[PDB]
């Protein structure tokens, strides 16, 4: 029942996910039973029992056919297109009609012949655990929730998605994306400003990166780009690391044999490398054991996090290049961008942060946690934006969810070019931003000449020009004329400019007044 | 409403109009642009709400061409890429570092002027053909080793320092000189033109003068000789270092090692500047350009 509805925000990646809620009007993240808020989507079964979260990320090595991971892309996927690279540890799918599917031991019996539970199933056994944690943490059965997602699901994707949510016995309200979240997270604080800025997201996970241009006007937000990314991420971070350490143990110890070969040592060589990644990524020095990696030899060294980044510099490049690729596709320039956030749980490496910094000019403000004081956590961001927009819409009908997410209420014509102001002295001054969204009215105060009395506010179109590097503006064609008689010495002049719908332009120009209409 | 500290200009004499106000231009569709937004967001739920108000259903299949009018979507064109695979590259033979990078990854036609972008498009394509996991698993058994030629053409051409490396050593994309007697009947400032920019790439000025014809000025002549005849190339030759074995850890054999290949690079290098030269006097030599400014 809408009025009863117990909701939850969700996010759903290919490492981990996360859960979250509301309270007082603020996003909370929901700590499991392991205590874990960024709980691996991973699935594991050992004698019929269902485990999940960080036991199942464990028992990698005590279940090789029990063990399911990395199924978030294929959901919703046909089997051409299924890609199982990261799933080629786990159970390979098997191509059963259109729909892939998993073999795996789930029942309790040790005679018992093993279930082929599909990629469907098993999204809908992760969900609804996932919701039975968030019950158990509310004290309430939840029934309700929003799940983020990239901009790139196909509708088949989301249908799938949202048929195991059904199975799941959970009712999705809205879909929204993970770059969405990522904003509403920083701009539904209290402390938070509403203003023009070009925002890029960065979420840089596990298995997948994605870089998206947004321009967020009025409080309102319009992508201008995306660029996804299956190249550069944590898993080559790993496995740097494996084969950094792989080769002072092989040169340590003569005659061993290399661990790369051994399923069993390179998963453990995976996990003890993410380990110290992460302890890396919290201190400068990190420590690195493996207690009997083949034939009962021990191993145990440390590396530092300059030798860290010095061996994983050519990614910090292809980033670089992957950012700058982002905005040419986007059409615009670093001097251009105002706030670029830093998300998703590579997002806490200091060097990647100031690497941006590096790149873009310190008027810009790079969101990331060693680089702002303000900053929130980047694993948190996506789950705590779905918790908010789960807490704006619980109240809403499902009709009213259904047309306010349709294209009548989402496509305007943006205007294309800037409006301002020209000013003289013995310029162009934007009023009306580019790229507008549905009607705008905009407001400025300029100073009145030297003496005043009669002034010239000529309102003129305006265009964004680079010169080698430093932003101006240009002026084009001229939208208006009007004058303001009799203006004081010293006084501010208030002008404001409306561009209505019917594309209709109202201007007016009053001293603290003359309104005109541009059909 | 933003306070900007900037004067206003005054009102020029003998300046007026009704209510004070002129109207000069307006708004066009060209001036507009029609994009979607995401459904998120409070300000989002009270644009909702007005539209609602004005509209109430949607009409979703009216805007739909809207939409379509100026919108981006992923653009997937895996016709390129279908290419052709004739007798399985030696029926997915695999030794490291001894084949062809391009043909794998269907490269032929781009070569040494290709982007990033249709490589990985190409690398992501031929992984989910071609993927161990995936595919071999219908008795391909040998299918692992194209994929491990994928792989290697991958790392190999992935970063731009080591793949112009590779393309520096062994492009195998470049046109022999038409010194031929048989070559040498059609006409002689288009059969030299092709050579000059083909090689032209290793430039350390991207704007490069290109030959020309007959008709070609004194002062582009002049130009075009002094800058081929001066001319700094990043063309080397490391990929072709030769390789170390692993039980090898002594400093003393790698610094030894280090200094062979060093001075084999040079070497190589130095031979490569001596052709080029060679090959600038050749073209000077045939030239009649020359001859012809003399004669004004
Ligand atoms: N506290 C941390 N410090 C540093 N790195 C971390 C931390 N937590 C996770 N990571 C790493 O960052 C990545 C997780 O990033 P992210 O949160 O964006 O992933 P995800 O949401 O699980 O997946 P997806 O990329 O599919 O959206 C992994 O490589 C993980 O090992
Ligand atoms: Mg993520």
């Amino acid at each position: 029942a809408p009025g009863e509805r117990v909701v939850i925000g969700i996010t759903f990646g290919n490492s981990n996910s996360s859960i979250a809620h509301t309270v007082d009007d603020k996003a909370e993240v929901i700590a499991n039973e392991d205590g874990d808020r960024q709980i691996p989507t991973i699935l594991s079964y050992v004698d019929g029992d269902e485990y999940y979260g960080q036991q199942a990320k464990n028992f990698l090595v005590r279940n090789p056919k029990n063990t399911v991971a990395y199924f978030r892309d294929i959901l919703g996927q046909d089997f051409k297109s299924v890609d199982p690279t990261h799933n080629h540890a786990s159970a390979h799918p098997q191509e059963a009609g259109d729909n892939v599917v998993f073999t795996i031991k789930d029942k309790a019996e040790e005679d018992a012949e093993p279930s082929t539970l599909t990629v469907s199933e098993i999204a809908t056994r992760y969900l609804r655990r996932l919701v039975g944690a968030a019950s158990e943490y509310l004290g309430k059965k939840v029934t309700s929730a929003v799940i983020t997602i990239p901009t790139n699901f196909t509708e088949k994707q989301k249908a799938a998605l949202i048929a195991a949510a059904a199975a799941a016995d959970l009712e999705v309200l809205q879909l929204i994306s993970e770059p969405a979240a990522a904003v509403l997270a920083y701009d539904a604080r209290p402390e938070a400003t509403i203003s023009d800025k070009i925002i890029v997201v960065a979420d840089l996970g596990g298995s997948r990166s994605d870089v998206t241009v947004l321009a967020s006007r009025s409080g309102m937000y319009t992508i201008l780009a995306t660029v996804h990314d299956y190249e550069y991420h944590g898993i080559a971070l790993d496995k740097v690391l494996i084969d950094h350490f792989s080769k002072e143990f092989l040169k340590k110890n003569p005659g061993a044999k290399d661990p790369r070969e051994n399923p069993r040592s390179l998963a453990k060589l995976r996990l003890e490398a993410e380990s110290t990644k992460r302890a890396l990524s919290r201190s400068t020095n990190a420590s690195f054991s493996v207690e009997s990696l083949i034939d009962g030899l021990d191993f145990a060294s440390t590396i530092n996090r300059l030798r860290y980044e010095t061996i994983a510099r050519t990614v910090f490049e292809g980033f670089n290049r992957l950012v700058e690729s982002a905005v040419k596709k986007a059409g615009l320039d670093p001097l251009d961008v105002d706030e670029v956030i830093m998300s998703g749980g590579t997002s806490n490496t200091p060097r990647i942060a100031a690497n941006f910094r590096y790149i873009f000019p310190e008027s810009t403000r790079i969101l990331a946690p060693s680089t702002d004081p303000s900053a929130l956590n980047p694993s948190e961001l996506q789950a705590r934006g779905a918790a908010l927009q789960a807490s704006l819409i619980q109240e809403f009908e499902t009709e009213d969810i259904e047309q306010s997410t349709h294209a009548a209420v989402t496509t305007m014509p943006h205007v294309t070019n800037a409006i301002g102001v020209v000013s003289v002295s013995e310029k162009f001054v934007p009023i009306i931003a580019p790229e507008t969204a549905v009607p705008a009215r905009r407001t400025v105060h300029l100073d009145a000449p030297k003496e005043g009395g009669d002034v010239l506010v000529k309102v003129v179109e305006g265009s964004t020009h680079i010169n080698v590097r430093e932003k101006v503006w240009k002026i084009g064609s001229t939208l208006a004329e009007a004058a303001v008689r009799g203006v004081k010495k010293g006084a501010k002049v208030e002008v404001t400019i409306n561009v209505n719908t019917d594309l209709t332009v109202i201007v007016t120009a009053r001293e603290v007044g003359v309104r005109g209409t541009l059909s | 409403a933003t306070v900007v500290s900037l004067p206003l200009p005054t009102l020029p004499e003998g300046w007026a109009a009704e209510k004070d106000f002129k109207a000069i231009g307006k708004l066009t569709q060209e001036g507009s642009s029609m994009r979607t937004l995401e459904p998120v967001g409070p300000h989002f739920l009270a644009h909702a709400r007005r539209v609602r108000h004005k509209r109430t259903f949607s009409e979703d299949d009216r805007i739909q061409a809207q939409a379509k009018a100026k919108k981006i979507e992923q653009d997937s064109d895996s016709d390129i890429s279908e290419e052709e695979d004739p007798m399985l590259l030696a029926r997915d033979a695999k030794d490291w570092k001894t084949q062809d990078h391009y043909k794998v990854l269907g490269l032929s036609k781009y070569r040494w002027r290709a982007t990033e972008d249709q490589i990985k498009r190409a690398h992501r394509k031929k992984v989910l053909k071609h993927h161990p996991d995936k595919k071999a698993a219908a008795g391909r058994a040998d299918d692992d080793n194209f994929f491990k030629c994928i792989q290697k053409a991958a790392e190999i051409l992935l970063d731009p320092v080591k793949r112009r490396q590779f393309d520096s050593v062994d492009e195998e994309a470049d046109i022999p000189p038409p010194t031929k007697k048989q070559l040498a009947k059609g006409n002689y400032y288009e059969l030299w033109g092709k050579v000059f920019e083909n090689e032209a790439r290793f430039s350390k000025i991207q704007p490069v003068p290109g030959f020309g014809n007959e008709n070609s000025t004194r002062e582009e002549v002049e130009a075009f000789y002094n800058f081929w005849y001066n001319f700094d190339s990043w063309r080397s030759f490391e990929y072709l270092d030769e390789d170390v074995p692993d039980d090898n850890e002594n400093r003393d054999q790698k610094r030894h090692m280090e200094r062979k290949n060093a001075n084999a690079r040079k070497k190589k290098k130095a031979e490569d500047n001596a052709r080029l030269r060679k090959l600038v006097e050749e073209a000077q030599a045939g030239d009649e350009r020359i001859k012809r400014f003399r004669q004004e």
